[PDB]
């Protein structure tokens, strides 16, 4: 059995299973979706285990559709800053505060072709989305795969 | 420990006094006591004639570091303007303005404001400070002038 701080702590897809049948209700939970920041980081850690694999692809996959649903659904919730704040830490847009980029943007950048299909989805980021995906990095020249594949999706939304 | 700052500061005064590009303006603020505040700096940049930015006067605080001039100073447009190098805060981003990139002790407030100016209508898109403008700017030129005249009569003095 697993909890979900240990899993945020040192992610693994091997803990994002033990999480159980119910781990997308536990991750979305357990995640303060008041603060942008906060989701931003639940978002990477869990899409960071993202594999092309039916159990995982599913659990990872679910895990942000129940984080996202329950960020995006507060009328509070400030969608752009959690746009702007994700693109920081892809180390896609530079900010005035230190942040590490995360080092592989495989997991991000599948989580997030999932999530631009569901309803909860704000459209009205795809335009930005779509904006700092198609503009050169090397971090995403390495994942031409997962980018190719994201761009696609964008110019359906 | 800010005397070698100050000394620096009482004569920048001096020469915009003395002489400075018409419209332009660049004023210490005052303490609670009256006196000047060389630290921090209240200055509004007209726009450029013959570009959209036309008869727009924005106002922007140039804050000045105890270590400075090692340190260049930050400009910040009050309110935060739509533009691609300027964070959501207000913050300017110029080489010039940037320790680790052109600045130099040497670089002056009128030589700071005279580039803030030239950035206005010629964005280096690049490296953008904001997702929104970039944005715009990069998939309908056309409403992203729209939304810069907007802007320049919203501030016209």
């Amino acid at each position: 059995p697993a909890d979900v701080s240990t899993f945020l702590a040192f992610p693994s897809p091997e803990k994002l299973l033990r999480l159980g049948p119910k781990s997308s209700v536990l991750i979305a939970q357990q995640t303060d979706t008041s603060d942008p920041e906060k989701v931003v980081s639940a978002f990477l850690k869990v899409s960071s285990v993202f594999k092309d694999e039916a159990t995982v692809r599913m659990a990872v996959q679910d895990a942000v559709d129940a984080l996202m649903q329950k960020a995006f659904n507060s009328s509070s919730f400030n969608s752009n800053t959690f746009l702007t704040r994700l693109l920081v830490h892809m180390g896609l847009l530079k900010s005035e505060d230190k942040v590490k980029a995360i080092a592989n943007l495989y997991g991000p950048l599948m989580a997030l072709n999932h999530m631009v299909q569901q309803d909860y989805f704000p459209k009205a980021l795809a335009p930005l989305l779509l904006a700092f995906v198609t503009k050169p990095n090397s971090a995403l020249e390495s994942c031409s795969f997962a980018r190719h594949s994201l761009l696609q999706t964008l110019y359906k939304v | 420990m800010s005397g070698i700052a100050l000394s620096r500061l009482a004569q920048e005064r001096k020469a915009w006094r003395k002489d400075h590009p018409f419209g332009f303006v660049a004023v210490p603020t005052k303490n609670p006591d009256g006196t000047m505040n060389l630290m921090n700096w209240e200055c509004a940049i007209p726009g450029k004639k013959g570009t959209p930015w036309e008869g727009g006067l924005f106002k922007l605080r140039m804050l000045f570091k105890d270590d400075y001039p090692s340190s260049p100073p930050k400009c910040k447009f009050e309110p935060p303007l739509f533009h691609p190098q300027v964070y959501p805060s207000g913050t300017v981003c110029l080489s010039i303005l940037e320790e680790d990139k052109d600045w130099r002790p040497a670089i002056t407030i009128k030589q700071i404001l005279l580039g803030i100016q030239e950035l206005l209508n010629e964005p280096n898109i690049q490296d953008p400070a904001q997702a929104e403008a970039y944005t715009i700017y990069c998939q309908n030129r056309v409403e992203y002038e729209k939304r810069v005249r907007a802007q320049a009569k919203k501030f016209a003095p």
